């Protein structure tokens, strides 16, 4: 009744198609327990969102570098950023660690007990900072969005998870062909468009001995 | 007529005019229904998978035996230019033997294209072998109607696999089955030959045919085993 | 996952996890810090 | 008749039986009430006889067990190849084997281990290895680390394939009992197929790959410009200049002109003077002849096509009047008992490993292996001990078959029943020859010690005094030296330099030199014969008296591995055949320790050394003919004259051998608790400790119990053997590395 | 193995003698199981053409034995200096 990851395959019993992007691909039987199922859903959502954010930032920086603006490569960007950054190394990572620890244990204890942070303990807000779904919060994180409508929310969930998986593939592609070519992903794309019949993953010397 | 040279007894007792082959040549014995008895998919030694792999090996041998000798006589003639007309093992399949430099892409690029396309093809084939007709239910670019298949996963048919769709009668279909399996069993020995001839002479098979034709005694097994490169 | 993680919870795996954790902890302490004798801060 | 009977999907692939550790045994399926449940769990883990009484499931279990062991060994071999590919000086060792010590293990700089990265030469530091893998990778033509990487990855792939094969052949498609009972097909396929196909493949690899690489290696050509073996394989022109018979191109093979192949299929006696190992042409013709002999022998038995031999007919037809029924039922036993076949295979494997060690110390089959004294000593000692272990296990599993799978219905007057009948005569005659050999070997040693101590060296059993010259061994040596002259006229020289007249030497060190046998060698060889006769007496008595005895008539119903039948009849302790094997392990240890002590002393005093212009100087002062006749001479001039480098190894590359030596001393000494003591004292001490843990409420739910008597004996013999083996290993390796 | 060589003559005579020996009793073929004196004349599979029991494995074994005997005769005569 659903398009699976392989046509004619047997979908898992714990994957009933009620999740976003539920293509029934799970050969290692992970997320079988419902608590770990929720934990895997949360982990996939946050890894997906960070993959899309990092891929978008990498693409924007590489496009700006290709257009002539002074921008670093997606690799060693922070290495040449810190020497001009007023914030030194050490303090920056620790500040982001403290702040992200605050946000992430807040959302962690929201995951453990849904609606636990909607009691007004954090600056007296009740409707906000309360989880609407498994890996989907509400209140502050939906300023104008159409999550009120159920069908549009489901379509946006499917779009978000598919874009997330595409961004994971994009990030592994980024690191792989950066180690292959030592060039920007936009430079690799322009090389592929310029000479598709010869420039590829096979004629780079490395990865094809 | 019937049977063959090997033709072990207690092997013709489970095959008599049923399979498209069934010439009685099972000296070792691998189509016994007692083999791989029980439940589940199990192993590869079973009559269904053996017939499936035999016809797949057969058709692949037909395609290979056509493609190995096809550029050669046409290169002797003026059909294809002699620059492209090279021996089948010098096209890039064995780079120690030789590659064709004047291709539109790298041989590994063509290898990746072949890997993607035939991985799609063979994985759909395997998934339909596990679940008959299950590739006509999952949406695939709007062409699900030609992947319905038949009761035999080896012989799917349909709007595309049999687009000529002749042989509707059982007798003509059985004759076509016997013709396919017999030409495939010929292409078996054709590939076995072509490989052995390539390793014993270093030249192409039609050149070996010309050598046997011009001088049968001077160019045969005994002189070529004692010659250079083998 | 439950059927496999029940095996994962038995003593031989616990005989590894504590061993890997404590061993690696002592390797990293003896690696990043040199070999001392006195706990004089 | 012979077919492939396979049951598909008998066991589901799930972790359900992984969840409960005690599932193979119904006694262990209840729960761990006592602490002996864990030892019974790890003890009866692979004992498949009491798991189920069905032979088919046992056969499937042992088939996938062998698959798992094969995958484990392939993983280990792939890891060794990867270590030689990544952390090794094989490239440096190829260009200089006589000056650069082999090294393939690199330690971390974590805690003081940088001293273990010894200066082995070639700009490389690491643990100086002793397995001789560099010699093997020089024999089988290997030049660069890329090839070792490819070999390691292929070994990992085949190991994964073997593990998948075990999973498939048990859980997915398990063969039936009739599939395993096809003994004729098994023998034909593992004679012609396995052994013959492997021998022919290795002969082809040596001819097409190893011969040109080794021909260019000893000619002074650097391996960098040596052509890769695929160039030799594809191109006849490159292989034609090194060997002119390749210009014929397989013509003499089919035209029966094999004398033209006398350039790279030679029949030469001795070693290559450039490298010190056997000629690769001789090994090529050897493996080709072995492949021929196994191809012809693999078509002997009858499986499906009428012709052949039926093993039951062969056994039942050989009947001789002093034996009554001659081999009447042995086909029925060996087709239904896994332990009987295990005993036969383990005994022959152990004996053949002993032959392997002796025939590598005799004829080194690898280039730059004879001069590498450490690799030769390690190979001899290691295969020596593995052969001894396989023989002891053969005795153990024979006793297990005697207890469990032996039944009196099929055998009435056959050879096995008659061996059971006259077992007392066999044991008594073996005891007589045991006492006789023990006296006129060890009493000779003690008498020599006494006459040395009494100031009368002319009354000793030495060469200077009255002597026991080993005339038979020296005559065999002279015959083998003169064998190429008359009885093997086509041989260039003698098959080994044990009995030769010339001395070969590579890099200024003696590779292999003639060995002289005197009174001391006679004494040590008869000591070895005595010790082996005692060990075989213990094992054979344990096997024979496992079923019944004049002491305990119902020993069959008491199982194989039981501690005792109580203090009755004066005390029937260690009466089981398992305890007979437990004592035979120590007697094996004494036998092989004395054997390898003789090997090390004889080879260091009469073979190994550095050649000079003014004669040949050995490692020692050649004192084996003067000091091996007495126990104190043995002690002072072998265990005290050597081991001076182990004690002073501290602060050097071989200090880990001293640490291993003292840890081995610790474990060897720690075993004597589990050997001398019993269980009741330890159980009472555990009761007191249980009271202590009960006082402040840390009482475990599982009751702490002392180890079982058989468990205690097993722990004692295991710790004792491990300590002794590591002691001799550390001493031998440190002595042969700091000197040789 | 040139046509006319003594080795070729030895090989062909050995092969023909082995086929003659297996054609009419006289050899432990697939038809004739072997006792110490090789009796009892059994029957399995089918001969596929000519009579008696010349099956696919009967001519395969006798050709193998005839070839293997020939290597012994030729190399034995070559070692002593004959033909
Ligand atoms: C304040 C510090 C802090 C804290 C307490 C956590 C804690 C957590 N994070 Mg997090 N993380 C942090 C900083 C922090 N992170 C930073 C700085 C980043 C970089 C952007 C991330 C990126 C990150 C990802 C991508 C994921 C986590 C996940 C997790 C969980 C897994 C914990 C584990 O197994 O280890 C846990 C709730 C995982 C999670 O939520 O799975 C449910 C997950 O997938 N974190
Ligand atoms: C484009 C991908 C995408 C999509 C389709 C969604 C969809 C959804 N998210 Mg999500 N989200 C995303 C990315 C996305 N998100 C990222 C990257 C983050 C991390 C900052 C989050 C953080 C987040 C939180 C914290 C929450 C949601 C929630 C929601 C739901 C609200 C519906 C809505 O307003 O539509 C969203 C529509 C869009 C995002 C489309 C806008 C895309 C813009 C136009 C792209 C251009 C901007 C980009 C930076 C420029 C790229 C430049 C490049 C070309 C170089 C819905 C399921 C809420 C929820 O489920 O509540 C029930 C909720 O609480 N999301
Ligand atoms: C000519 C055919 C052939 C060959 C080569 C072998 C080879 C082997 N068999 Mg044997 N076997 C055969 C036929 C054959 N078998 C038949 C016909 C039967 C039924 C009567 C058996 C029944 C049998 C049993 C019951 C057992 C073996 C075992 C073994 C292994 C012993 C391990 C050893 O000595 O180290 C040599 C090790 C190696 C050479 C390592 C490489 C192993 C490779 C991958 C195996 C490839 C050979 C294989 C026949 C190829 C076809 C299999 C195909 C489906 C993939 C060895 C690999 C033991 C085992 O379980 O191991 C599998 C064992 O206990 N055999
Ligand atoms: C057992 C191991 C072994 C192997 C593998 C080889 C292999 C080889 N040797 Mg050696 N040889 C060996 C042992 C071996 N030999 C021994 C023990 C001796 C005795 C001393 C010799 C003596 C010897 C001499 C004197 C010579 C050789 C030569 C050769 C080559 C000729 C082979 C030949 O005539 O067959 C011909 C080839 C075949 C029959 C091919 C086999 C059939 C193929 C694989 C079928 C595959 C076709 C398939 C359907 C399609 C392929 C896939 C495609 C789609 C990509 C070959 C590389 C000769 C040489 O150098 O030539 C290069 C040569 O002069 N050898
Ligand atoms: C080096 C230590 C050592 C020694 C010498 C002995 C000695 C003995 N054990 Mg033992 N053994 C030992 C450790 C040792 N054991 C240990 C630790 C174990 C446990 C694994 C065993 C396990 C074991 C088993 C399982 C068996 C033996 C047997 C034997 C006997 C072999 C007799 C023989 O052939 O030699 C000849 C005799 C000697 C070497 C004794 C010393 C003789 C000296 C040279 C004196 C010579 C005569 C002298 C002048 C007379 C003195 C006169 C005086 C009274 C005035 C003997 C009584 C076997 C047995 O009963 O005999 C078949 C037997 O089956 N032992
Ligand atoms: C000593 C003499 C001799 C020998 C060596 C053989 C051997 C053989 N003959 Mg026979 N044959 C013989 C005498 C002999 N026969 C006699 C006396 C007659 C009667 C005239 C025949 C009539 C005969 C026929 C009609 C056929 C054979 C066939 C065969 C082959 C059977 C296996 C096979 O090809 O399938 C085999 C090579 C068959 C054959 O070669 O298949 C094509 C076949 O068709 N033979
Ligand atoms: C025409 C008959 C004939 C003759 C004259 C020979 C003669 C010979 N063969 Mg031969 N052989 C023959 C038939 C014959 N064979 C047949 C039919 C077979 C097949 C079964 C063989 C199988 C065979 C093998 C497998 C071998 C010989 C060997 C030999 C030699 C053994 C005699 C020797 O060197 O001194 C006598 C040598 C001794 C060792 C005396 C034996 C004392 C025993 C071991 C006690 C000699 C050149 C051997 C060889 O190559 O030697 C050069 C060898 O390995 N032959
Ligand atoms: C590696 C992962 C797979 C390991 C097991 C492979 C064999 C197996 O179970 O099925 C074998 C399958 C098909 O099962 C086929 O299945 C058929 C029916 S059933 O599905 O077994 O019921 C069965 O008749 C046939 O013998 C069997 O080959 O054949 C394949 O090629 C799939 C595995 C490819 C790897
Ligand atoms: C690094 C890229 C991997 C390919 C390397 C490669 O092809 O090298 C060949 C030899 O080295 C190797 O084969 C090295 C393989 C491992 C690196 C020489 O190749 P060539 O230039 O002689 O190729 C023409 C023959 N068809
Ligand atoms: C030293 C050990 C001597 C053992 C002597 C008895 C051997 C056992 C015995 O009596 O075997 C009897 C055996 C002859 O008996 P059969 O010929 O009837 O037995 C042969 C069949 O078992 C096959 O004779 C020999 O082995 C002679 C050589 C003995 C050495
Ligand atoms: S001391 Fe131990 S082994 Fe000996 S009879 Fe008593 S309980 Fe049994």
């Amino acid at each position: 009744d659903r398009p699976l990851w392989s046509p004619g395959s047997e979908p898992p019993a714990w994957l009933d198609g009620s999740l976003a992007g539920d293509y029934g691909f799970d050969p290692l039987h992970l997320s079988e327990e419902p608590e770990m199922r929720k934990w895997m859903v949360q982990a996939e959502l946050v890894h997906a969102r960070w993959a899309m954010l990092g891929v978008a930032g990498i693409l924007f920086t590489s496009i700006a570098a290709k257009t002539g603006a002074p921008f670093p490569d997606w690799y060693d960007a922070g290495k040449e950023a810190i020497k001009t950054s007023p914030a030194p190394l050490g303090s920056l990572i620790f500040t982001e660690l403290l702040l992200f620890g605050w946000v992430e244990t807040k959302r962690l204890y929201d995951l453990r007990n849904p609606g636990s942070q909607g009691d007004g303990s954090f600056l007296g807000i009740t409707d906000g900072l309360k989880g609407k779904e498994n890996g989907y919060p509400g209140g502050l994180f939906d300023p104008m969005g159409m999550s009120k409508n159920e069908a549009s929310y489901k379509e946006a969930k499917v779009k978000e998870i598919k874009n997330g998986r595409l961004a994971m593939l994009a990030f592994v592609g980024f690191i792989a062909q950066h180690h292959a070519t030592h060039k920007s992903p936009i430079d690799n794309l322009l090389d592929h468009v310029a000479d598709p019949f010869h420039v590829t993953f096979a004629t780079n010397g490395v990865s094809i001995p | 007529d019937f049977l063959y040279v090997g033709s072990d007894a207690a092997a013709l007792k489970y095959l008599d005019g049923t399979l498209p082959g069934d010439y009685g040549f099972d000296p070792l014995g691998l189509l016994d229904p007692s083999v791989s008895g029980g439940k589940g998919e199990g192993g590869f030694v079973n009559p269904r998978w053996l017939q499936y792999s035999e016809v797949i090996h057969a058709r692949w041998a037909m395609l290979g035996a056509a493609g190995c000798i096809a550029p050669e006589i046409l290169g002797k003639a003026g059909v294809i230019p002699a620059e492209t007309a090279v021996d089948w093992f010098r096209t890039g399949v064995i780079p120690p033997a030789g590659v064709y430099k004047n291709f539109w892409a790298d041989p590994f690029t063509l290898f990746f294209i072949e890997v993607v396309a035939i991985q799609f093809a063979e994985l759909k084939r395997l998934q339909d072998y596990k679940n008959p007709g299950s590739q006509s239910r999952q949406y695939f670019l709007g062409l699900e109607g030609l992947f319905k298949g038949s009761d035999n996963p080896a012989y799917p048919g349909g709007p595309f696999f049999n687009f000529a769709n002749f042989g509707k009668t059982e007798e003509e279909m059985k004759k076509l089955k016997l013709n396919e399996i017999k030409n495939g069993r010929l292409a078996m020995l054709a590939m076995f030959g072509y490989g052995a001839q390539a390793v014993i002479t270093g030249d192409g098979p039609f050149d070996n045919l010309l050598a046997h034709l011009a001088d049968p005694t001077g160019n045969n097994l005994i002189t070529n085993l004692g010659g250079k490169f083998g | 996952m439950k059927d496999f993680t029940t095996y994962l919870s038995t003593a031989p795996v616990v005989g590894l996890g504590w061993a890997i954790f404590t061993s690696g902890l002592l390797i990293e302490i003896n690696r990043f810090f040199p070999d001392p004798l006195v706990f004089s801060f | 008749k012979v077919k492939i009977a396979v049951d598909r999907n008998p066991v589901e692939t799930n972790f359900e039986k992984w969840a409960k550790p005690g599932h193979f045994s119904r006694a262990l399926a209840k729960g761990p009430n006592t602490t002996t449940w864990i030892w019974n769990l790890h003890a009866d883990a692979h004992d498949f006889d009491n798991h189920t009484s069905d032979l088919e499931e046992i056969s499937r279990k042992v088939f996938s067990a062998h698959f798992g062991q094969l995958g484990i060994i392939l993983i280990w071999l792939s890891g060794m190849y990867f270590h030689g590919a990544r952390f090794s000086n094989y490239e440096g060792w190829l260009s200089d084997p006589t000056h650069i010590k082999p090294s393939a293990q690199v330690v971390w700089p974590i805690v003081g281990q940088e001293i273990l990265n010894g200066d082995v030469g070639g700009g490389f530091q690491g643990i100086q290895i002793t397995s001789g893998f560099f010699q093997l990778w020089r024999a089988s033509g290997i030049t660069s680390e890329l090839q070792l990487y490819s070999t390691a990855i292929g070994g990992l792939v085949l190991a994964a394939a073997c593990f998948f094969a075990g999973w498939f052949h048990y859980h997915k498609a398990a063969p039936k009992l009739e599939w395993f009972q096809n003994v004729e097909s098994m023998l034909n396929h593992h004679l012609a197929g396995l052994l013959g196909l492997g021998s022919l493949a290795w002969a082809g690899h040596q001819i097409h790959v190893s011969l040109p690489v080794n021909k260019l290696l000893d000619a002074g050509v650097d391996p960098k410009e040596i052509p890769l073996p695929h160039e030799f394989l594809l191109n006849q022109s490159i292989i034609a200049d090194l060997y002119p018979s390749f210009s014929k191109g397989l013509a003499p093979f089919f035209t029966l002109n094999w004398a033209e192949y006398s350039d790279f299929l030679t029949f030469k006696g001795g070693l290559n003077p450039v490298t010190g190992g056997l000629w690769l042409s001789d090994t090529a013709h050897h493996h080709l002849a072995i492949a021929v002999l196994f191809l012809v022998a693999g078509h002997q038995y009858r499986t499906n096509w009428g012709i052949g031999h039926s093993i039951k007919d062969i056994l039942e037809s050989h009947k001789g009047p002093f034996t009554g029924n001659g081999h009447a039922g042995l086909y029925e036993i060996l087709t239904t008992s896994w332990h009987a076949q295990l005993a036969i295979n383990l005994a022959l494997f152990g004996s053949l490993s002993i032959i392997v060690a002796h025939h590598m110390y005799a004829m080194p089959p690898y280039p730059y292996l004879a001069t590498d004294y450490g690799t030769q000593l390690s190979l001899f000692t290691h295969h020596m001990w593995i052969g001894g272990f396989c023989v002891v296990g053969a005795g153990a599993h024979a006793a297990i078959f005697m207890v469990r799978d032996y039944d009196p219905t099929n055998n009435y007057n056959n050879l096995l029943d008659r061996v059971i009948r006259h077992r007392d005569a066999i044991i008594s005659h073996l005891n007589w020859v045991s006492i006789f050999l023990g006296f006129h070997s060890f009493g000779l040693y003690i008498h020599n010690d006494t006459m040395s101590a009494l100031g009368r060296p002319q009354d000793m059993f030495s060469d200077t005094a009255i002597q026991l010259q080993p005339v038979f061994a020296q005559w065999i040596q002279n015959t083998h030296f003169t064998a190429p002259q008359l009885t093997a006229p086509n041989a260039l020289a003698a098959t080994s330099l044990t009995w030769g007249g010339d001395v070969v030497a590579v890099g200024g060190k003696v590779a292999m030199m003639p060995i002289a046998l005197g009174t001391s060698d006679f004494l040590v060889h008869h000591i070895h014969a005595f010790t082996i006769h005692v060990t075989v007496l213990i094992l054979l008595k344990g096997v024979l008296f496992a079923r019944s005895s004049r002491l305990i008539p119902d020993k069959a119903n008491l199982g194989f591995r039981f501690p005792c039948d109580g203090p009755g009849r004066g005390g029937t302790c260690q009466v089981s055949a398992w305890d007979h094997v437990f004592l035979g392990l120590f007697w094996m240890y004494n036998s092989l320790s004395i054997v390898i002590f003789h090997f090390s002393w004889k080879m260091q005093s009469d073979v190994w050394g550095t050649v000079t212009d003014s004669g040949v100087s050995h490692i020692t002062g050649g004192n084996f003919a003067q000091s091996a006749n007495t126990i104190n001479g043995w002690l002072r001039d072998f265990l005290w004259a050597q081991s001076s480098q182990v004690i002073q190894s501290y602060g050097s590359a071989l200090s880990a051998y001293g640490l291993m030596f003292l840890g081995a001393h610790f474990v060897w000494a720690f075993s004597l608790m589990f050997l001398f003591s019993g269980r009741g004292y330890w159980q009472e001490l555990i009761e007191s400790i249980v009271w202590a843990h009960n006082k402040l409420r840390v009482a475990p739910s599982i009751q702490p119990r002392a180890l079982s008597i058989t468990q205690g004996r097993a722990v004692g013999v295991a710790h004792y053997l491990l300590g002794g083996i590591a002691t001799t290993w550390s001493f031998f390796l440190a002595r042969i590395i700091a000197v040789g | 193995s040139f046509i006319g060589s003594p080795t070729n003559l030895i090989m062909v005579s050995s092969i023909g003698a082995c086929l003659f020996a297996s054609r009419f009793g006289l050899a432990p073929s697939v038809r004739k199981v072997a006792q110490p004196l090789k009796l009892s004349d059994r029957e399995v599979l089918q001969t596929t053409g000519d009579p008696a029991g010349f099956t696919a494995t009967d001519v395969l074994a006798m050709g193998a034995a005839g070839h293997a005997i020939g290597v012994g005769i030729v190399l034995g005569l070559k070692g002593i200096g004959q033909l």
